[PDB]
């Protein structure tokens, strides 16, 4: 009835597929080779899960998912894996060689000899659909293919679909952390190239899971297994009003329009609570109010930024399990009282409420605890207007020197799409300084 | 540079 | 899928290669005959990317032996692991450079070329997608040198966008093993800085000084050092062969590490490196292996990065580990020892960590350092050269096969112009 | 009742007619020596596969075919083979001297000295038919016999016959790859001298197949027996109308009605879907909408050349197995909504649907899965036009030079023959030309 | 159905189908006594192409042998398989030709054409459909030269249909083995230029290359040199005697490779060919005998490749294969190297496939190419001929045995008639 | 050349 397809680009999104696609199985119960144990109804019904899994053969649920890389290296991982029997043999389009995060590879140089495989398959999964929303893009910016072939993507979707909703789930660069050296200037292009052909993207940071790891799951050395369990849980809270029936329902449109209040600023942060290991688990009431608070701690944001630097213009708090929503009423009254936690004048009604049914699901070997009730917050908070005024003096420090600029020159680049694209994050930077001004 | 988005166009 | 064509060039070189082939067969399991008899299903997963298979379960090393004399050769094909090699690949002449790169550059390695081409063709014909060559040669040497720089031309010549990776032997900075190694490391420099995406600086004294010092060996022989250098090259190529966390090919290596087109002459590492005795005494983390990385007593080209600064910095781990760790200890060095990284480029390391450590260790990382220090070494050929040059020192020995001496200009000249721009990026105010 | 005659003439034309042969067996249950285990009823019924297996004897069914070729290697193959006693031994007609890819050697030379064997034994066939609908002839163009005596015993059947449909199952010379050097020669003289005595002329390329072998199959190495027998299969799909019934039947002579607009455009490309490998069967539901698309797929075109560069003239849907006509009726609605797939104007109604409800027969060993349903498309499209004239660039390539034509003069060939074949495939491609003008 | 009567003319030609025949009857299954001791039953099913049945079981081979001296015939009776042929079938006079054309074709020779003649007509009396006639012989030699062109000229007179096949060795570019070599090559090629349908050049130089070179033979004897060309006469008749996917006899050959009347002289190949210790290296796929088989230093005729444009080309290939992968890599041979192919025609290779390949490979393939650098070969010969003819060197041996000069006038018009054929062919615009 | 259809023959 409702079908949302997923898109996962780079090794990033290959693996947080991974992680997202076994949470979804351990959910719905289908087996990891698509079969299900209580297969009672075959070839139609609800089966609430057709959002995501098609019925074929007979007793088999595939994924509507496409996993896109550019080296086979992470999608043979996935080819021979525990899931290999889950994903349709095509939905694994890979290519030859890798983007070298280079953006101008994976968009112009090797985006473009895949592009049309990849787009082939994409309508061939919205063919098969009856009330198809949208699309959900994982992909990072300091990489390669997650950037330049994630843009490239964007745009052929935004021109092939239109009126889709397209949300993005992003690991934006961490300010401290990093892994490549061009990170900057793969970042700045992705986000002048794809700012005009996305409707919502989702912001999460590796150094900040690493920083809730450590202090409130306990866990002195997680491994990137980890940080893509917990973005598997916030994608699991978004999607469970699709997957499942609630007291208060939120389809995957009212993000876009509840949380985007002007066109180019579409980033909201992601935000989940509780996130607590098991053996405080015992310690701990986890009512509807403590985890509402916990929601807006600084020290609880998947991104590395501080929210009390900012103003909030629009924020969804999207609850799942036993939840009363008196409760959720009271709680959000509370939240509005405090001074800390400040708010965009031009915006009296902040809030975007959605409470589900279906409680949390532990992951065998996982790290969370089992919890009665979750809450995930997606906020549009002017406080990532520092973040991007970080990466935009990272941005001018290496281009001044014009280092690294002939790597993307040769590649088809043509050198003033930099000035380009540095204008209008510039741009951005006065609108995100212009919005939080009170008048 | 000058901002993109008109939040201030019918500030009235 | 990407696979690499190794190329041996020269005593110095080809040395290397044979020890380098017994570690890469070593960690693929296949035993001196050809044969597999590995355990783990990742082994022969990403085979193809140095192995050719011969039609009956024998893999055959997509490798090429190059030297003007046959004795090199003769000794590589009796010991062990030789009777893996192709016997086709094996061309050699007759003669010999004698430590001229004159001579094995413009006459016998002339006359060679042309075979070890037609080979180099026929064995890239057989890939399914070529993602770069390897060189391993010496630059003060006769064959190594020249040989090895008309080779990369040619091949960039033939194959301008593939990958030309060089592991160079560069002169060491107290005794050198060549009278007249001077001319020929400055012009297989002034060869090396046009053609090449990356080259390695390893130089031996600096591997005596790490086998003495921190290996606690008192009698090292060349099997010794080629395992260092090999290990290297081994911990380069790990993430086209096995997966891990994060990949970081070739291409992504030589993206994140050259930050302009002609400074690409890195400072290899390897860790953990421990005496047979005090194994018991030191516990492997991933502190541990960064602080034994980021160690100038460490480096394997002989030139202190403490008199410089770095560009960028990679850093390719192997083994189970935690990424918080590694962030964690490469964010840690950044900042504590601010002052050693160029300042106009922030997050100057680059970081790979795979799921296979090499055989018999718990855990690895492979340190690839692009460090303005080189500059030491460039200025002290330099100088070596201008002083032997002046003089017209053995000067007639290269002049007599007919290579001219503007040439040997041209060439002091490009040495000094890479000296002068790795000094003006060092030390450059980001403001 | 309805009987057809298929001649097999060639190298070509007898290993198809071989897996033709072995899959009729297989579908109607008759043993490779004529018997068969479910033989409850001798010497009569229905029992309709009597369109290609007559009664003899008491409980043997003889094939009507004729197997014609100039040298005895290919027909030996057959005569020591599995079906040796399948065939009747006068079937089975050679010369002794092959056409050596020569047109006139296979025309006038050898064709002469077997041509009225070959037509006495047809006579004989056909007199034990009392509703003969048509002869049936697979060949190839750029061969020897398979062109010239296949275009002579068109001609004498043309004569004798007259008003019987004359189909026709042809390997259409490959744009790139090919097995002769005079390909181009034979191919020109064959479709001048066969077009005018021919009906419907069905077109398949060994090079599509191999294409659709590597991307579909997931075969990398394929033969010239899964050529075979797909084409087998494509066979099977157009036949199976008269040879099972269904819930709309579509006869021999429907095919020349609706799928020949003017008398000398009469070659209809051939297309069958699905076409998968065993191991994406279990990831895919063939629905009837999802065959009838791919069905007008570019990359599934059993003839290498691009439908998108003319219109269609006339299409044939030709369905089997679990198919329900009102989806049936919905897929073809929404293929003549798509405006990729662009129609000539004089032609408003362009589809012909025939609907059969025994499902494909999986040939054991073979290499397309079990399905529920396929979809054969028979569609005569200007797209052939670019053939053509590629056909007959690389004839005035090869003429110019006056190259291999003394190897046709010595032979009883003149040389004016070649030009005024090349006189009539100029007009050919300006008839090709002229109905793609909408007006 | 389809037989070939196989004919012995001189020592080169003779020496060559004894060999021949012992691989024939090896590849049936026949032993040294004419009884079938094979496994297959396709040995026997196409067993008359070559073999007549004598009445008990024995075959005989359809081979005539002829020579102008016993000498031969003697070393051929003795031989192994000596004992198979029909000891009606050795035709031979006393005297000998001593390497001298006028005489074998004047005198010696037509004094025994006659009996060959009877012998040729008696073997083709006795078969079901002749296919054609089959020649081995040397073009610079006495009893070959010019027995086998007289011999071809009477039955080209007597058989005008029917196909005429010849082998012959052709002089080598840089060591002749007959001083006169220049003169009976010019009067060969002057009369099988005017009979013949195809014939193929065999250069025994080009062979001690490939003896030497490719299988790294240090001692090659002739019967390495007779068993690569038996390899090739056995891979051009394959077709006629075994199944396959697609088949082609003699007289399809020649429709596809010949295409005007007087370009008919062929440059033969065969692949696999490797030395006893590479095999181990060496997989053996479908692309490997394509690489092998389009090399200019693997044709048998001492005639580069890359100095023309192939006109035609043909690829029997042996064994168990995807037709597939053979058209793919034909396909990608014409459109990888399409400066070396004429422009004028396209699809310039002509594909065979067969089901059985020779004695102990997995499968092979015989190359065939109607190459237009066969010109240097043809241009040599004319210039040497010139050379020779302008003093009348040894021109007195050949004009005392009735043989006129204006004879000799004619061959050389017609041999550089050839050659500006060839030329003007070649690099020919197809606009 | 000319086409031999006369598929204009009563374009009324
Ligand atoms: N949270 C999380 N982040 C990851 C994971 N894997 C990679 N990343 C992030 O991705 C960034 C690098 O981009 P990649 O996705 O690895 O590169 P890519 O998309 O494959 O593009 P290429 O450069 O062509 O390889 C790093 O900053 C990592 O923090 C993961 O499993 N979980
Ligand atoms: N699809 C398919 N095509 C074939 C097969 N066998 C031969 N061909 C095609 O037939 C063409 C050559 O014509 P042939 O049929 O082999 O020649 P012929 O009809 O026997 O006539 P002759 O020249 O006298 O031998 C080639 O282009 C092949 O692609 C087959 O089994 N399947
Ligand atoms: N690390 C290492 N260095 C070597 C080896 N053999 C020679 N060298 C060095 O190479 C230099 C000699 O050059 P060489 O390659 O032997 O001359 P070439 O054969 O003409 O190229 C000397 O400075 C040696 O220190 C070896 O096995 N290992
Ligand atoms: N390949 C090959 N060539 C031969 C053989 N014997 C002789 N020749 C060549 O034939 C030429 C001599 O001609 P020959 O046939 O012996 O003279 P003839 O007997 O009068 O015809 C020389 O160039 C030899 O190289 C042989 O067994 N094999
Ligand atoms: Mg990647
Ligand atoms: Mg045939």
């Amino acid at each position: 009835m409702r079908e949302c397809i997923s898109i996962h680009v780079g090794q990033a999104g290959v693996q947080i597929g991974n992680a997202c696609w076994e949470l979804y199985c351990l959910e719905h119960g289908i087996q990891p080779d698509g079969q299900m144990p209580s297969d009672k109804t075959i070839g139609g019904g609800d089966d609430s899960f057709n959002t995501f899994f098609s019925e074929t053969g007979a007793g088999k649920h595939v994924p509507r998912a496409v996993f896109v890389d550019l080296e086979p290296t992470v999608i043979d991982e996935v080819r021979t894996g525990t899931y290999r029997q889950l994903f349709h043999p095509e939905q694994l389009i890979t290519g030859k060689e890798d983007a070298a995060n280079n953006y101008a590879r994976g968009h112009y140089t090797i985006g473009k000899e895949i592009i049309d495989l990849v787009l082939d398959r994409i309508r061939k999964l919205a063919d098969q659909c009856t009330g198809l929303q949208g699309f959900l893009v994982f992909h990072s910016f300091g990489g390669g293919t997650g950037s330049g072939f994630t843009s490239l993507l964007m745009e052929r979707l935004s021109v092939d679909y239109g009126k889709k909703s397209k949300l993005e789930f992003s690991i934006y660069p961490a300010p401290q952390v990093s892994t490549a050296v061009v990170e900057p200037y793969n970042s700045i292009l992705t986000t002048h190239t794809t700012l005009e052909h996305s409707d919502c993207a989702f912001m999460v940071d590796n150094e900040a899971i690493y920083d809730i790891c450590r202090r409130n799951l306990d866990i002195e050395r997680p491994t990137y297994t980890n940080l893509n369990r917990l973005i598997s849980q916030i994608v699991s809270s978004i999607t469970a009003s699709l997957r499942f029936d609630g007291a208060l329902n939120v389809d995957l449109t009212e993000f876009q329009t509840n949380l985007v209040p002007y066109p180019r600023i579409h980033f909201p942060l992601a935000t989940y609570a509780p996130v607590i290991s098991a053996e405080k688990a015992y310690h701990e009431q986890l009512s509807v109010a403590e985890i509402t608070n916990a929601c807006f701690e600084p020290a609880n944001q998947m991104v590395k930024c501080d929210p009390r630097h900012g103003k909030y213009m629009a924020c969804c708090l999207l609850y799942r399990g036993d939840v009363v929503p008196k409760d959720v009423n009271a709680a959000i009254a509370t939240i509005k009282t405090k001074r800390s936690i400040q708010f965009v004048d031009w915006c009296p009604t902040g809030f975007k409420v959605g409470i589900n049914y279906q409680p949390p699901t532990v992951v065998p070997g996982g790290d969370l605890a089992k919890v009665q009730r979750a809450v995930c917050m997606l906020s549009n908070t002017t406080a990532i207007a520092e973040a991007w005024a970080r990466l935009d003096h990272k941005f001018d420090l290496m281009y001044a020197k014009r280092a690294f600029v002939h790597w993307y020159v040769g590649e088809g680049m043509e050198e003033g799409e930099f000035s380009e694209a540095r204008e209008d994050m510039a741009a951005l930077e006065k609108d995100y300084e212009e919005v939080g001004v009170d008048s | 540079v000058k901002s993109k988005i008109g939040s201030t166009e019918n500030l009235k | 899928m990407r696979e690499i064509v190794h190329i041996q060039a020269g005593q110095c070189g080809n040395q290397i290669g044979a020890k380098f082939w017994e570690v890469i067969s070593d960690e693929h399991g296949i035993d001196p005959t050809g044969s597999y008899h590995g355990d783990s299903d990742l082994q022969l997963e990403r085979i193809n990317v140095y192995y050719n298979e011969a039609a009956g379960n024998k893999y055959v090393p997509r490798a090429i032996l190059v030297d003007l004399e046959p004795g090199t050769m003769d000794s590589v094909r009796s010991g062990p692991f030789g009777q893996i090699f192709r016997p086709d690949n094996f061309v050699f002449g007759q003669s010999g450079a004698g430590n001229n790169w004159a001579k094995g550059h413009y006459t016998e390695g002339a006359e060679l070329v042309d075979s070890v081409l037609d080979v180099v063709r026929k064995e890239s014909e057989s890939c399914d997608c070529l993602q770069g060559f390897q060189l391993t040669h010496s630059l003060g040497g006769g064959t190594g040198s020249g040989m090895g720089t008309l080779l990369i031309s040619k091949i960039r010549e033939e194959y301008p966008d593939r990958i030309m990776n060089t592991f160079s032997v560069v002169p060491s900075p107290k005794v050198s093993d060549t009278v007249v190694e001077p001319y020929n490391a400055t012009l297989s420099v002034h060869q090396l800085v046009e053609n090449t995406d990356e080259t390695y600086c390893i130089d031996n004294e600096a591997l005596y000084d790490i086998c003495f010092r921190t290996l606690k060996l008192t009698t090292p022989t060349y099997g010794d050092l080629n395992h260092l250098v090999s290990a290297t090259m081994s911990g380069v190529t790990t993430c086209l062969r096995f997966p891990g966390q994060l990949n970081a090919d070739l291409r992504k290596l030589a993206v994140n590490m050259v930050p302009f087109p002609r400074l690409h002459f890195f400072m290899p590492g390897f860790a953990p490196l421990t005496s047979r005795g005090s194994q018991q005494y030191r516990a492997l983390t991933v502190p541990e292996l960064t602080q034994q990385m980021f160690d100038a007593k460490n480096m394997m080209a002989a030139c202190d990065p403490r008199h410089g600064r770095y560009l960028t910095v990679a850093a390719v781990f192997r083994g189970r580990m935690s990424m918080k760790e590694v962030d964690e200890q490469m964010l840690n060095v950044q900042n504590k020892n601010s002052s050693y990284f160029v300042e106009w480029i922030p997050n100057n390391v680059k970081t790979a960590v795979c799921d296979i450590p090499p055989r018999g260790l718990k855990m690895s990382a492979t340190f690839i350092g692009n460090s303005t220090a080189i500059q030491e070494l460039f200025k002290r050929i330099s100088e070596q050269f201008t002083a032997m040059f002046r003089r017209k020192a053995f000067l007639h020995w290269y002049t007599g096969e007919g290579m001219d001496e503007m040439e040997f200009t041209e060439a002091e000249s490009n040495m000094n112009d890479l000296v002068s721009e790795y000094q003006q990026y060092q030390d450059a105010t980001a403001d």
